[PDB]
């Protein structure tokens, strides 16, 4: 089978410019498991994002946290960037504080 | 309220080289507290949760043993699946087994699974009385033979309802600390004007535990489904949980509108009103 | 506590 993934990008955190906060991506509902989730600051990929270990929910589907530790502004654009099987080019879903 | 006890497995074929991918993942409720992955360096059963890190090397020992079964008992699976469906030698196949208990409020077994799925989708699975079996095509009905002459149904429920209980048990009170704590969810509502004419209303659920919570809109006091959106609950990733329902509304009927926030920490459901 | 998965317990 294949699935496409969805994808929620978010802080840990109600959201403050200038303070530290955690950017996550949490993609789920996907098949097969091969995937892969980039965080962007301002279209450049940022290193040593951690990710949880893999799990699926009851109807077989993975889902995977993907996250790192930043500190939001008003300038500064947060993204994430997820590749699949299921897509026919990168899907980008941008960070927004109301969402 | 109940508890459970979940095992994930995830085994996905390498056949370009080497065994598969294997990453097995322990739940008590919507906690994580073990881990096991392939491709890291350690080869043992890791802790996920301080409550777990007390068990002795007996305990990891024995744990790292039965999960390297696990993933062999899934390699030898994908080899044989592989040619009971005639696919190709190349492709990169998925076998995926979840298994535990749930227990009541009384901590007493509730129920127990056993699942089993293949490029996924469902292969087999026991069935709730854990006498019997659900296989979903044909190659799975072998399998069910297989498994009714050698009596697995029998030792998985002498596991399901006695073993995986009683380790339930004891996590649940070594880890009391988290584990029996209800984090309720903090809640507020946010207002975005789209238009001179429209409105967003996005009542917010955050810092939650367990996972499990309602969130429902309604316009002068009854139910709304038209015009709201409702995300996944989703992981905020220091073991709480996020969410979040929106209404569109009518530019100055704000409070018309209201959310209502039902979880297990909150003693009587919340109201939240613009 | 994970099963006690016996051997003989492959699908084929």
């Amino acid at each position: 089978i294949q699935r496409t993934p969805k994808i929620q990008v978010y802080s840990r955190h109600p959201a403050e410019n200038g303070k530290s906060n955690f950017l996550n991506c949490y993609v789920s509902g996907f098949h097969p498991s091969d995937i892969e989730v980039d965080l962007l600051k301002n279209g450049e990929r940022i290193e040593k994002v951690e990710h949880s270990d893999l799990s699926f929910s009851k109807d077989w589907s993975f889902y995977l946290l993907y996250y790192t530790e930043f500190t939001p502004t008003e300038k500064d654009e947060y993204a994430c960037r997820v590749n699949h099987v299921t897509l026919s080019q990168p899907k980008i879903v941008k960070w927004d504080r109301d969402m | 309220g109940s508890h459970s006890m979940r095992y994930f497995f995830t085994s996905v074929s390498r056949p370009g080289r080497g065994e598969p991918r294997f990453i097995a993942v322990g739940y008590v409720d919507d906690t994580q507290f073990v881990r096991f992955d392939s491709d890291a360096a350690s080869q043992r059963m890791e802790p996920r949760a301080p409550w777990i890190e007390q068990e002795g090397p007996e305990y990891w020992d024995g744990e790292t043993r039965k999960v390297k079964a696990h993933s062999q008992t899934h390699r030898v699976d994908l080899g044989t699946l592989r040619g009971y469906y005639n696919q190709s030698e190349a492709g990169s196949h998925t076998v995926q087994r979840m298994y535990g208990c749930d227990v009541g409020s009384d901590w007493r077994f509730l129920r127990g699974y056993h699942q089993y799925a293949y490029d996924g989708k469902d292969y087999i699975a026991l069935k709730e009385d854990l006498r019997s079996w659900t296989a979903a095509d044909m190659a799975a009905q072998t399998t069910k033979h297989k498994w009714e002459a050698a009596h697995v149904a029998e030792q998985l429920r002498a596991y399901l309802e006695g073993t995986c209980v009683e380790w339930l048990r004891r996590y649940l009170e070594n880890g009391k600390e988290t584990l029996q704590r209800t984090d309720a969810p903090k809640t507020h509502m946010t207002h975005h004007a789209v238009s001179d004419h429209e409105a967003t209303l996005r009542c917010w659920a955050l810092s939650f535990y367990p996972a499990e919570i309602t969130l429902t809109w309604q316009r002068d006091g009854e139910d709304q489904t038209q015009d709201t959106e409702l995300v996944e609950t989703r992981p905020a990733g220091d073991g709480t949980f996020q969410k979040w329902a929106a209404v569109v509304v009518p530019s100055g009927q704000e409070q018309r509108y209201t959310c209502h926030v039902q979880h297990e920490g909150l003693p009587k459901p919340l109201t939240l009103r613009w | 506590f994970v099963l006690e998965l016996e051997p003989e317990w492959t699908v084929k």
